[PDB]
């Protein structure tokens, strides 16, 4: 970890000098709350048929999307104070912050 | 294999199909899903967590890369000019295009067989997901080459590595300025902006700059802003016919649309002069992403909002009330209580019918359901998670553009004059751009100004 430096490293490593991997790439996310899994440590809620979460059945994400999210496209309300650039900058910015790899 | 099987065996976590589905009539079918890579594979001790493959810092890593071999490959190593590599087969009216990738299984080739145009190569792998994102990556690639050319004339003695590093530092500062000065105030609104992002003092090495697991899901609020079409406009901001509005299901991975259908200029015009979709409690997200996500390249069209909910469960995220508690916000226990929080009982009822308790509402779902804050596009919960995250990225960033020693007093004074419309003038054939704030301006020609009126970034303070 260099004592003096002018530029960022490509990986982000050495930005924080006391803990030099904070913000660096290919590292686990920080957690602000303990994780909640069906078995306490790995299985997601919805994994096991009939296993309730907090006394209630786990709703299917597709069912939630169908009943709450779905709406007729012809009804779309344009935002009078935001451009599509507002949407696009957010996606570009999100691609500077996080990417969660898959198998 | 999660792509073709419906069996729930690791790492597959397929989304089951409910009875009376509006699209998928076969209930033995599913929406494919792979669980995110665990930080500690196969552990019986560690509570499963997921990996961030990028640098959490707002450092233009989507342009430069977050790994050294990739970062090297993205550079023009043929000379000592400190530029980034560009496409060798094609140009956009003499202007640069991103290079092509060398994927074994290329999804962009499936969008138009005839065209044979593969995916683009950028700092981040999702550069070709939608041509509007490709346009922004291409714009930032041109800005780096433009900066390194300007800096080479000012400092001829500077070598390739110095030019690359100096131009990279400026690009990253511009991403930070546009984000914290122009973007975030319009996402959070003014009261949340003052609460979670007070006036920057200086770098503090006890501020954890990592992205929180919840932020990867909470920041997906942007899915509620997505329009069902890609809008392309000609020189006079009139619809670029034929096909001035192409459905999103026909633009996913369609890199050929950038190479053969007119370049990045009509896409950027469309983004500036078209209003965003407004998130409303009864109009949350469009069916181009809810029913036909990546429809052209997959065996079945995905459901983006549902993928977000399955993703939060995969990630073991606590539900709505636990995050409302974390933020110091009241936690509703019933449909009566939740109706008050959402200022909308009909939505509270629908949510309670699915979840049973506000404790179980998936963080994206509960977050995008809350009423928007005044002059903001998120409610109190998302404003907290987003706000909290962006303060950690600013106060925990040793290379934050305002931190003493990063730039000189004069270079900061120069960087304050940048804007996204100006970056478009400098790198495209577009001569009429959005009047600042670019994120609020959306109507031609009421909210538009000439490129000559906007001032350029003065590099005078960069000379040695
Ligand atoms: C540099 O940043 C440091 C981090 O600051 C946080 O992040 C930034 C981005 C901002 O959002 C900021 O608001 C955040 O605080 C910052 O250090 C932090 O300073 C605070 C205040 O001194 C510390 O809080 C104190 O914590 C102790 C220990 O308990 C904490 O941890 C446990 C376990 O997680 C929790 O269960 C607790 O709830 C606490 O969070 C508390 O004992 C203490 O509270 C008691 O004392 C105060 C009066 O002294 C009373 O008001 C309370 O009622 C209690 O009686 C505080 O809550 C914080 O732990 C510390 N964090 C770190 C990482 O060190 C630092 O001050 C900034 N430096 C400069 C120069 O600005
Ligand atoms: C401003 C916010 C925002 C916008 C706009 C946005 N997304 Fe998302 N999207 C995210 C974030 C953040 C994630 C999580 C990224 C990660 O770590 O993998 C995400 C994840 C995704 C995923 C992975 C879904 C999963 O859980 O498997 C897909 C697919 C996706 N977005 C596609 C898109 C597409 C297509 C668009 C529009 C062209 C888009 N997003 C626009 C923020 C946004
Ligand atoms: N985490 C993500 C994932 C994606 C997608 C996943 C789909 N991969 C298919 C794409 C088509 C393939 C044939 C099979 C896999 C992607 C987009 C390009 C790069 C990698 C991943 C995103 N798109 N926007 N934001 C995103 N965040
Ligand atoms: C490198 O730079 C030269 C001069 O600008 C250019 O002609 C060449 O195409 C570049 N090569 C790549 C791979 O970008
Ligand atoms: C594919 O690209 C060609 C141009 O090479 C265009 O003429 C054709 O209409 C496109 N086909 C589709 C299905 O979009
Ligand atoms: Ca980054
Ligand atoms: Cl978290
Ligand atoms: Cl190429």
């Amino acid at each position: 970890c260099p004592e003096q430096d002018k530029y960022r490293t490509i990986t982000g490593m050495c930005n924080n000098r006391r803990s030099p991997t904070l913000g660096a790439s290919n590292r686990a996310f920080v957690r602000w709350l303990p994780a909640e899994y069906e078995d306490g440590f790995s299985l997601p809620y919805g994994w096991t048929p009939g296993v309730k979460r907090n006394g209630f059945p786990v709703a299917l994400a597709r069912a939630v999307s169908n009943e709450i999210v779905r709406f007729p496209t012809d009804q779309l309300t344009p935002d009078q104070e935001r451009s599509l650039m507002f949407m696009q900058w957010g996606q570009l910015l999100d691609h500077d912050l996080d990417f969660t790899p898959e198998p | 294999n999660c792509e073709t099987s419906c069996v729930q065996q690791p790492p597959c976590f397929p989304l089951k199909i409910p009875p009376n589905d509006p699209r998928i009539k076969n209930q033995a079918d599913c929406i494919p899903f792979f669980r995110s890579c665990p930080a500690c594979p196969g552990s019986n001790i560690t509570i499963r967590n997921q990996i961030n493959a990028l640098t959490s810092f707002v450092d233009a890593s989507m342009v430069y890369g977050s790994e050294e071999p990739l970062a090297r490959n993205l550079r023009n190593m043929s000379n000592q000019l400190g530029l980034l590599a560009v496409n060798q087969r094609f140009q956009d009216n003499g202007r640069a295009l991103l290079p092509f990738d060398n994927l074994h299984d290329d999804p962009c080739l499936l969008t138009n067989r005839s065209a044979r145009i593969p995916c683009f190569l950028a700092g981040d792998t999702r550069s070709s997901e939608m041509p509007e994102l490709t346009s922004m990556h291409t714009l930032l690639l041109r800005e780096h080459n433009r900066l390194a050319t300007e800096l080479k004339s000012l400092n001829p003695r500077w070598d390739g590595e110095r030019l690359y590093q100096e131009a990279r530092k400026i690009v990253g500062a511009m991403v930070q300025i546009i984000t914290y000065r122009d973007y975030l105030p319009l996402v959070l609104g003014p009261t949340a902006m003052r609460k979670y992002l007070p006036t920057y003092r200086s770098y503090n090495d006890s501020v954890d700059p990592r992205i929180a697991n919840v932020f990867t899901n909470a920041f997906r609020y942007g899915h509620t802003l997505i329009q069902p079409f890609m809008f392309r406009l000609d020189n006079r901001y009139q619809p670029m016919e034929p096909n001035p509005r192409v459905p999103l299901s026909r633009v996913f991975f369609a890199s050929w649309r950038v190479v053969l259908e007119g370049g990045i200029d009509p896409i950027l015009r469309g983004l500036m002069a078209t209003p965003a979709k407004l998130n409303r409690q009864n109009q949350i997200a469009v069916d181009e992403i809810r029913e036909r996500l990546f429809e052209q390249v997959m065996r079945i069209g995905l459901d983006l909002p549902a993928l977000n909910m399955q993703r939060s469960r995969d990630h073991g995220l606590p539900g709505y009330n636990a995050w409302r508690r974390f933020c110091g916000l009241p936690q509703p226990e019933t449909v009566g209580q939740l109706g008050t929080v959402l200022r909308n009982l009909k939505l509270a009822r629908k949510l309670m019918e699915q979840y049973g308790t506000p404790n179980n509402i998936d963080i994206w779902m509960g977050g995008v359901s809350e009423p928007l804050k005044r002059k903001g596009r998120v409610g109190p919960l998302l404003a907290c998670i987003i706000g909290t995250q962006f303060r950690k990225l600013r106060d925990g960033d040793r290379f934050w553009w305002e931190n003493e020693g990063v730039f000189s007093m004069q270079q900061r004074q120069a960087l304050a004059q940048i804007s996204l419309p100006r970056i478009i003038c400098d790198n495209t054939g577009i001569t009429t751009v959005s009047k600042n704030n670019i994120f609020m301006s959306n109507s031609y020609p009421r909210d538009f100004v000439n490129c000559s009126t906007l001032p350029a970034l003065n590099l005078a303070s960069w000379r040695e």
